[PDB]
C-alpha cells in the first residue's frame, strides 16, 4: 500500500490512501511527474519519462504572474488527465475529498514557484464552475514541502480575488477540515483588521465589509465573533476596535510583506471564463 | 432576511446583515 510519493527533487509521506489502482497502490513508492504528473512505477521508469515529456509546467493558462510565482487556470474538460491526476495526488493528503474522477465540471487553479528547470508545483484549488451555493474553492492544497511557508494564505487570498473579479461573494465548500479552518480564520481576521484599520467612518455594515472583500457575511459575523468584536450595549450591535489586535495586526502584516508571501492584484490578467 | 444568531457574554444575540453597526474604542 502507498507510503510514499518521489515528486521532482522530494520524497513526500502519504497521509492518507488514494485510489491509484491497483497495479501502483500495491507498490510503496510512487514516481511522479513534477510537471505533467504521470504516476509511474519506478525511477527507471519515470528517468525515462522526463526524458520524452515536454511539460514544464501546468497546462491551461497563466492568469497569474509575479517574477517566480504563477497561478495556471486549468480546466477539467479541457485537461481531464492532468487534473484527474492532481485530484488523486491531493487525495494523498486530504482525509475527505470531494471527488476525483468526473473533473469536467471544476476549475484547478495551479500555483507554481519557478526555477531554471521549470514551473515546479506549490499547491492548488479547485472550484466548481457553476456551484449552486456559491462556493469559490472546492478544496485546496499547499504540497507538504511548501506548508506552512504562507502559500496556502495566498491561495485564499486568489480565490477571493477571482470573486472580486466576478463581482461575486464567495465562501469555501463545507465541510472544513481542520487544517482548513485554521486557514481560512486566519485570512479571515487578516482581512477584517486590514479593512478595519482602514475605515474611518464610525459605522459599517457586514454587507458592506462583504462586498468589499468577497468574503461571505455569515463568515465575517463568524471572524468578529471569534475576535470578541461583537459587543451589546444598550439596544444595539456594535463594533469594537480592539488596539491590541490591530497593534499585532501591523506587526505581523509587516513580516508578511517583508517574506513577500502576497498575491498582487495588479498581477492578475484575468476575465472570468464561460459564465461572461 | 439575512440576519445571524449566536452567543455573546452569556446571552444569545440576533444580527442584521444591512443595518450600519457603530464601530468604537474602548470606552464602555
Ligand atoms: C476549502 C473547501 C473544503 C476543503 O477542501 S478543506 C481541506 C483543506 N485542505 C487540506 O486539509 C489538505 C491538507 N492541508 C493543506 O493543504 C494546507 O494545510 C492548507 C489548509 C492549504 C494550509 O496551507 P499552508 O501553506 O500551510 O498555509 P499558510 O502557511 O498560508 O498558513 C495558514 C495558517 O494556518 C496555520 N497553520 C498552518 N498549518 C498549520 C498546522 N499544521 N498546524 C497548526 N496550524 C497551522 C498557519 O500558522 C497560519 O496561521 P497564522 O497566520 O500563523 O495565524
Ligand atoms: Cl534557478
Ligand atoms: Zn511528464
Amino acid at each position: 500500500m502507498i507510503k510514499t510519493i518521489a515528486f521532482g527533487r522530494y520524497e513526500l509521506d502519504t497521509w492518507y490512501h488514494s485510489p491509484y489502482p491497483e497495479e501502483y497502490a500495491r507498490l510503496g513508492r510512487l514516481y511522479m511527474c513534477e510537471f505533467c504528473l504521470k504516476y509511474m512505477k519506478s525511477q527507471t521508469i519515470l528517468r525515462r519519462h522526463m526524458a520524452k515529456c515536454v511539460w514544464k509546467h501546468p497546462p491551461g493558462d497563466e492568469i497569474y504572474r509575479k517574477g517566480s510565482i504563477s497561478v495556471f487556470e486549468v480546466d477539467g474538460k479541457k485537461n481531464k488527465i492532468y487534473c484527474q491526476n492532481l485530484c488523486l495526488l491531493a487525495k494523498l493528503f486530504l482525509d475527505h475529498k470531494t471527488l476525483y474522477y468526473d473533473v469536467e465540471p471544476f476549475l484547478f487553479y495551479v500555483m507554481t514557484e519557478a526555477d531554471n528547470t521549470g514551473c515546479h508545483l506549490i499547491g492548488y484549488f479547485s472550484k466548481e464552475k457553476n456551484s449552486f451555493l456559491n462556493y469559490n474553492v472546492s478544496c485546496i492544497l499547499t504540497m507538504p514541502q511548501y506548508m506552512r511557508q504562507g502559500y496556502g494564505k495566498m491561495l485564499i487570498d486568489f480565490s477571493y480575488l477571482l470573486s472580486k473579479v466576478e463581482e461575486k461573494v464567495g465562501s469555501p465548500e463545507r465541510p472544513l477540515s481542520d487544517l482548513g479552518l485554521i486557514s481560512y480564520r486566519s485570512y479571515w481576521k487578516e482581512v477584517l483588521l486590514r479593512y478595519l484599520h482602514n475605515f474611518q467612518g464610525k459605522e459599517i455594515s457586514i454587507k458592506e465589509i462583504s462586498q468589499e472583500t468577497a468574503v461571505n457575511p455569515v463568515d465575517i459575523v463568524s471572524t468578529l465573533q471569534a475576535l470578541q468584536m461583537l459587543k451589546y450595549w444598550k439596544g444595539k450591535h456594535l463594533v469594537l476596535k480592539r488596539q491590541d489586535l490591530i497593534d499585532e495586526w501591523i506587526a505581523k502584516e509587516a513580516k508578511r510583506s517583508n517574506s513577500n508571501k502576497t498575491m498582487d492584484p495588479s498581477c492578475l490578467k484575468w476575465t472570468p471564463p464561460k459564465g461572461t | 432576511q439575512g440576519m445571524v444568531e449566536i452567543e455573546i457574554e452569556g446571552r444569545l444575540h440576533r444580527i442584521s446583515i444591512f443595518d450600519p453597526l457603530e464601530i468604537i474604542l474602548e470606552d464602555d
